[PDB]
């Protein structure tokens, strides 16, 4: 359960990303692929090397889904429902992996937004990514 | 855990720049703030009622410094983390009964702290080497469970 | 997300427990304490040995919470809200532990209800206990 | 992993009664049904569209029998699970990249299957000994990750 303070904190930190949204999304994916190599096997049709146009493009998509969740934070199950079906039904993404990407997203934010990544905001962002993950893993059948 | 020479180089170079009086306390405090069930083990540590209280708590800083001290020792003995962490394993597993998932969580919080402090210098390959290290330490600290 | 079939399956399996509800709840706790000894430290005021009146009494409480969740399966966040506050705020139960009790509850049901514990119903029960756990771990702050 | 003599006794006595042609397939099938993302690794196994299709799938039964075979080998070598599971670790970690959490899940599904089949004979202390065993096997199978 996200508190009012959490929602404010996430919106604010995300606010500072600006044009960099897709870039940071791509960076998070790259961090995940390098640190947790098991996650690479979901993308056999991507070249995952640094500077990859495919990873850059996908980063923007991931960022967009996260901003969708921020913008509709009180109705996330509905907002992410299609994405939830995709990751469970079609892609069969192991639920452990959401924790890995969530961590790499936090690391990317900490590396780019030092003033914003306070302990309180760190907690808020972690709860938010856990909520997003909970929704994205809610449709296994 | 197997770091390549380039990863050992990445790890030791960054570590030399770490403030050992501060970073451990920052990680432990953040653990207590971000994952509040962990406060269960620190009842005697005093005021943990707000994030500021936690981060400013002198006991949190002191024990954080002990944690970082154990990481520093782990870095010096990457090929024998198990022996290095044997007594700490008895402590955290046999005495305290801390679930070993929390060792993974503190490792990752430490990673976030290093990213926060070093910014762009904490590159994705540098992070990857540090993940190998914090997984190694978590696994060693959990040996008494295995 | 529990499907209509999951709800039917859980209600049906739970239906067969009958007077045994509290007994099976106590058995699940005993299985958890023996198999996962870290969980014992939450109950320093309980004697946890076999035949313990305290574990028997607590088993009935746990069973009652589960039947509350079955009976209000479409409104579980609300139904379990007080219990959620207790386990997070007061008790500080580590979220990993809910998976341990959930597993021991499945094992107890399998050991007592062989006709009902089909693979489909096993999946339904697992989703249900995961949903209960999600609610009980939703209030960390 | 350290089973006491009473726990080894509990484990080996029950295991002698297990149908090795059926129980492994029942566990693997249930893994695929209960935790459906695991079906990701069994694309070539054919029809997995319904629980009945999974449980009746002859390939699920055959590979389930291989899994149980590896558990039987683990039981014979409780003091060297790591060597016993070395090539299977290379397979599941290095080749297949299965997340090691799933080894824990299959272990627990096997536990539920043993409870289902043995009922009251699968007592809480017998379960506790089996949890030590399935944790031991999961940890060994994950060695290539550690
Ligand atoms: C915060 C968590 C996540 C978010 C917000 C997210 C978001 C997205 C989005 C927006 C898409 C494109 C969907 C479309 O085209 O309709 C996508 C596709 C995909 N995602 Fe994720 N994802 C997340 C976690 C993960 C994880 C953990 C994995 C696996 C490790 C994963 C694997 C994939 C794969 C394989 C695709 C298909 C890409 C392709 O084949 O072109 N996702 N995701
Ligand atoms: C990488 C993970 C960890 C490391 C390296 C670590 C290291 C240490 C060290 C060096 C000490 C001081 C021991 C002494 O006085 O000789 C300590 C004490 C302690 N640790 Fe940790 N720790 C870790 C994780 C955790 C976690 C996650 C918790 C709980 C959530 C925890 C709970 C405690 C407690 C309660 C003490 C005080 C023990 C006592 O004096 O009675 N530790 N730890
Ligand atoms: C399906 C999951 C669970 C359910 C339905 C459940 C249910 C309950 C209920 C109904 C109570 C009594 C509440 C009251 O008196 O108002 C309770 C108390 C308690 N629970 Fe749980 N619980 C669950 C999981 C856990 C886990 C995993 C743990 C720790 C390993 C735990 C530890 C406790 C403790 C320590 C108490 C206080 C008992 C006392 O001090 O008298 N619970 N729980
Ligand atoms: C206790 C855990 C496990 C044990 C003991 C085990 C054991 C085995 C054994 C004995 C084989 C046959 C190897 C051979 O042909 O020489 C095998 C194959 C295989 N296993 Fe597992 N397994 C376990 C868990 C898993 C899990 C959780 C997954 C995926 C979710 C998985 C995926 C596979 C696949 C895809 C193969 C076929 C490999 C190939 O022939 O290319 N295993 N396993």
């Amino acid at each position: 359960v996200l508190s009012p303070a959490d929602k404010t904190n996430v919106k604010a930190a995300w606010g500072k990303v600006g044009a960099h949204a897709g870039e940071y999304g791509a960076e998070a994916l790259e961090r995940m692929f390098l640190s947790f190599p098991t996650t690479k096997t979901y993308f056999p049709h991507f070249d995952l090397s640094h500077g990859s146009a495919q990873v850059k493009g996908h980063g923007k998509k991931v960022a967009d889904a996260l901003t969708n969740a921020v913008a509709h934070v009180d109705d996330m199950p509905n907002a992410l429902s299609a994405l939830s079906d995709l990751h469970a039904h079609k892609l069969r993404v192991d639920p452990v992996n959401f924790k890995l990407l969530s961590h790499c997203l936090l690391v990317t934010l900490a590396a780019h937004l030092p003033a914003e990544f306070t302990p309180a905001v760190h907690a808020s962002l972690d709860k938010f990514l856990a909520s997003v993950s909970t929704v994205l893993t809610s449709k296994y059948r | 855990v197997h770091l390549t020479p380039e990863e050992k180089s990445a790890v030791t170079a960054l570590w030399g720049k770490v403030n050992v009086d501060e970073v451990g306390g920052e990680a432990l405090g953040r653990l207590l703030v971000v994952y509040p069930w962990t406060q269960r083990f620190f009842e005697s540590f005093g005021d943990l009622s707000t994030p500021d209280a936690v981060m400013g708590n002198p006991k949190v800083k002191a024990w954080g410094k002990k944690v970082l001290g154990a990481f520093s020792d782990g870095l010096a003995h990457l090929d024998n983390l198990k022996g290095t962490f044997a007594t700490l394993s008895e402590l955290h597993c046999d005495k305290l009964h801390v679930d070993p998932e929390n060792f993974r969580l503190l490792g990752n919080v430490l990673v976030c702290v290093l990213a926060h402090h070093f910014g762009k210098e904490f590159t994705p390959p540098v992070q990857a080497a540090y993940q190998k290290v914090v997984a190694g330490v978590a696994n060693a600290l959990a040996h008494k469970y295995h």
